[PDB]
């Protein structure tokens, strides 16, 4: 599992990349053609929450939920 | 979280 001390000590232009990684594919399983913008969109969140989001699966998808309800609504209108 | 819609995707090419 990717840990906090691990992040901490990344170079800070891998740090997004490094969570990106793991996020991807639980994102993915949820939605198999919006993940790389649903990835992207939760990616501007703090790298301390996306931290708890990979490790808490319900924080997770409340933040799924809420990026693809807005995703959606922008594509229809 | 406000999500942002102009958020780049993010493409992976982890290998």
């Amino acid at each position: 599992p990717l840990t906090a001390s691990m992040l901490a000590s990344a170079p800070p232009q891998e740090q997004k990349q490094m969570l990106g990684e793991r996020l991807f594919p639980l994102i993915q399983a949820m939605h198999p053609t919006l993940a790389g913008k649903i990835t992207g969109m939760l990616l501007e969140i703090d790298n301390s929450e996306l931290l708890h989001m990979l490790e808490s699966p319900e924080s997770l998808r409340s933040k799924v939920d809420e990026a693809v309800a807005v995703l959606q609504a922008h594509q229809a209108k | 979280f406000v999500p942002n819609v102009h958020a780049a995707e993010f493409v992976p090419s982890f290998l």
